[PDB]
């Protein structure tokens, strides 16, 4: 119990920090990785003079602040903001002492040496945790969906990837990196939205397009004959009550939104799009692994959760791979928490102990210890 | 055995067919049993 | 610091005593903390067998200034958390076995038959209101039985 | 739900034959022929104690980890009252 | 204002002390009975063997044995996959109940190191005076 | 011959195995779709 009750997961996004114990099924804590810092002198009624807000209440009061994304693109680009940001996540989300709890993190796919060293530093010697360990992100994903060897195509808010993986071990050459996520695909209904002739005038307006994105936006297979359809006009239109009346329709835009996951071209991209990427992370393992990966690809993030898009990839790599192969697209319920609860099973096992790097280790062999 | 061979392969078709109908209506499961748990 | 202080405050000089003395035979070059290896010696003699891995995880569980070594005051930390761990293991053993000796009828609960007979089963004298409030006082679910969770609770203290 | 029969077969089938085997390289390790057969008239006496002695010893050991289920079986049962006192769904 | 009411729950007390100390008691007379049917049970499953003549009885004997020894054996074996089997399944329920409460008080398989108090005995072994668990110690008269 | 023969009764009883075991999930749907729908 010791540490069975007592280790905390936390997962580190662009968008959204996911935390919690390992054993819950999911994170007790989801808030926004966000550091906001007031571009005024002056006080709420009742509080003192903040230095710094984070999370929801540095989005809730950003007309005041200057908004900071420690994260982007997966990677952490400012250390002073993060650990804002994990304080924030063990004293006032958990309210936790960390001094006591093992606290497994995640890292990203090519998650560079000198960081993964970094934040051990800022773990074992700011925060004082017993003992930590960083997971790779789609390696957690994978894991939980029981399985080793799979290649999982992750996509949140900053960044998407490929990360081909063989009984456990993630594959550094063929990993693939799409900068273009949940975020770019927010504010891209934005405009085929005001396109159809709107406003998305106040803030309490910006806000909700993203909840539309989420609630009402569909990835058709055949998104030809889909736009084809629009015209006949059918009853495929939808109607979002906004925080007033002002009932907003969206018939069509709805799924034009996320055919740019897979046509890159709908926002001046010229990256190539998740289904052919999938492919060429493919085409760059070894050839005796391939039927394994194409059986076992497993989804995982927020942007992949869009109905529908299990079934355009399930036939958009079957048109790409040999006839011979066998293509499985597996696409969990969780996915949005998929690396978080791959972190709560593992850290909750019974044979992870032996994996924690302790302050034994570390003040003995330095950053380097846990770096493996 | 050319008999059985051709055999063998319509019922390892008809099968993964069968296997992969699946893994749609389960994981479309999941789903289906996630949002009534939370609405 | 702060730890190794209640600590101190838990233990009797008696306590301290002995740790002590325990500590020094921990302790072979007479320096004043346990090393990484000066552990491992003793804990073959105390009939285990453990890793450097293993071993600095025990170390520096109590090792407030990361010096990868233990002094007699983090010993004495470290000497009280497992009295207090020993100590609850025992209480809930001797509870969880107190409670399948009541059970017996093994339907994993204490009905007020059951609680009837055990009380009634002591020497103590006791009348039926008794029983049925020691019941309605430990039943917190109020359905009738005591699950273990309850009888847990109920016997909480109780010597 | 009839294309997860095949599963049953594959699954069941698979796990079972493991489970005999090892459990035949297992016990067959702990057995050391009676090799001893007409080598001396007295042996006898003080191997087929030997043999007894091993015989009681495993025994012995069956019975505890006999009684060691049943003590197990009743934590089940308990522990099994515990998660659905702890259920409410409230 | 139930002035009076104190005394109730002291009885519940009294009675819960009652309890126990009937409990502890009873404890170690089921145990040992438990013994007791250990070593009938032993008793004629394998009853003080006696030696028999010289020539084809030892040889016989033996042989019965060796060959009861791969049975019992067998059973042995059989009996602790089943507990396996059983202690795995109170695994799993002892997660289906942490994950859906938190830590709870007696997990079934309960990770332990040696006590203290096995330690110090073990290190000191003849001058090691202390029943220690819990009781504090302040000044006497 | 033997051996596609022993191949093709392996696959065909994996099957009527998984074809059965979705009778099941496919029905604890249609159920599992309509509560959500009225609450």
């Amino acid at each position: 119990d010791e540490d069975e009750t007592t280790a905390l997961v936390c997962d580190n996004g662009s968008g959204l920090v996911k935390a919690g114990f390992a054993g819950d099924d999911a994170p007790r804590a989801v808030f926004p990785s966000i550091v906001g810092r007031p571009r005024h002198q002056g006080v709420m009624v009742g509080m003192g003079q903040k230095d710094s807000y984070v999370g929801d209440e540095a989005q809730s009061k950003r007309g005041i602040l200057t908004l900071k994304y420690p994260i982007e693109h997966g990677i952490i680009t400012n250390w002073d903001d993060m650990e804002k940001i994990w304080h924030h996540t063990f004293y006032n989300e958990l309210r936790v002492a960390p001094e006591e709890h093992p606290t497994l993190l995640t890292e990203a796919p090519l998650n560079p040496k000198a960081n993964r060293e970094k934040m051990t530093q800022i773990m074992f010697e700011t925060f004082n945790v017993p003992a930590m360990y960083v997971a790779i992100q789609a390696v957690l994903s994978l894991y939980a969906s029981g399985r080793t060897t799979g290649i999982v195509l992750d996509s949140g808010d900053g960044v998407t990837h490929n990360v081909p993986i063989y009984e456990g071990y993630a594959l550094p050459h063929a990993i693939m990196r799409l900068d273009l996520a949940g975020r770019d695909l927010t504010d891209y209904l934005m405009k085929i939205l005001t396109e159809r002739g709107y406003s998305f005038v106040t803030t309490a307006e910006r806000e909700i397009v993203r909840d539309i994105k989420e609630k009402l936006c569909y990835v058709a297979l055949d998104f030809e004959n889909e736009m084809a359809t629009a015209a006949s006009s059918s009853s495929l239109e939808k109607s979002y009550e906004l925080p007033d009346g002002q009932v907003i329709t969206i018939g069509n835009e709805r799924f034009r939104c996320p055919e740019t996951l897979f046509q890159p071209s709908f926002i001046g991209m010229e990256s190539a799009g998740i289904h052919e990427t999938t492919y060429n992370s493919i085409m760059k393992c070894d050839i005796d692994i391939r039927k394994d990966l194409y059986a076992n690809n497993v989804m995982s993030g927020g942007t992949t959760m869009y109905p529908g898009i299990a079934d355009r990839m399930q036939k958009e790599i079957t048109a790409l791979a040999p006839s011979t192969m066998k293509i499985k697209i597996i696409a969990p319920p969780e996915r949005k928490y998929s690396v978080w609860i791959g972190g709560s099973i593992l850290a909750s096992l019974s044979t992870f102990q032996q994996m924690w790097i302790t302050k034994q280790e570390y003040d003995e062999a330095g950053p380097s210890i846990v770096h493996r | 055995v050319t008999k059985l061979e051709k055999s063998i392969d319509d019922l390892e078709d008809e099968l993964y067919a069968q296997k992969l109908k699946y893994k749609a209506i389960s994981e479309e499961l999941d789903h289906a049993l996630n949002d009534m748990t939370s609405i | 610091t702060d730890q190794q202080a209640e600590a101190r405050a838990f233990l009797s000089e008696e306590m301290i005593a002995e740790f002590k003395a325990a500590f020094d035979m921990f302790d072979a070059d007479g320096g004043g903390d346990i090393s990484t290896k000066e552990l491992g010696t003793v804990m073959r003699m105390l009939g285990q067998n453990p890793t450097k891995e293993e071993l600095d995880a025990i170390i520096e569980e109590v090792d407030e200034d990361g010096s990868g070594t233990i002094d007699f005051e983090e010993f004495l930390v470290m000497m009280v958390r497992q009295m207090k761990e020993d100590a609850k293991g025992k209480s809930e053993e001797e509870l969880a076995n107190c409670f399948r000796i009541f059970d017996k009828n093994a339907d994993g609960f204490i009905d007020i038959e059951e609680l009837g007979e055990i009380l009634r089963a002591t020497g103590e004298h006791v009348t039926e209101e008794d029983i049925e409030d020691l019941m309605k006082d430990s039943d917190k679910n109020n359905d009738g039985r005591i699950d273990f969770d309850e009888f847990l609770k109920m016997m909480e203290g109780v010597q | 739900s009839y294309s997860s029969y095949l599963a049953k077969a594959d699954q069941k089938r698979g796990k079972k034959q493991t489970a005999r085997e090892t459990k035949k390289k297992v016990l067959a390790e702990r057995r050391k022929p009676l090799n001893i057969d007409h080598l001396n008239e007295d042996k006898l006496r003080d191997k087929a104690k030997e043999l007894w002695d091993w015989l009681y010893q495993l025994q012995t050991e069956k019975y505890d980890f006999a009684e060691q289920i049943k003590r197990k079986k009743y934590e089940i049962v308990t522990l099994r009252n515990r998660i659905d006192q702890a259920q409410k769904h409230s | 204002e139930e002035k009076k009411r104190r005394a109730a729950t002291a009885r519940r007390q009294h009675l819960k002390s009652a309890m126990l100390q009937l409990a502890v008691t009873e404890i170690e007379k089921e145990a040992a009975a438990k013994e007791v049917e250990k070593q009938n049970y032993l008793a004629e499953h394998s009853p003080p063997l006696s030696l028999p003549g010289s020539m084809q009885e030892l040889q016989e004997l033996s042989k019965k044995l060796h060959a009861k020894i791969d049975s019992v054996d067998e059973e042995r074996y059989d009996t602790e996959v089943k507990l396996q089997k059983t202690i795995k399944e109170l695994e799993d329920l002892s997660q289906k109940l942490f994950d859906l409460r938190g830590k709870f008080k007696r997990p079934p398989l309960r990770r332990v190191r040696m006590s203290a108090d096995a330690m110090l005995r073990a290190l000191l072994g003849s001058k090691h005076k202390v029943n220690m668990d819990l009781r504090a110690n302040l000044k006497q008269v």
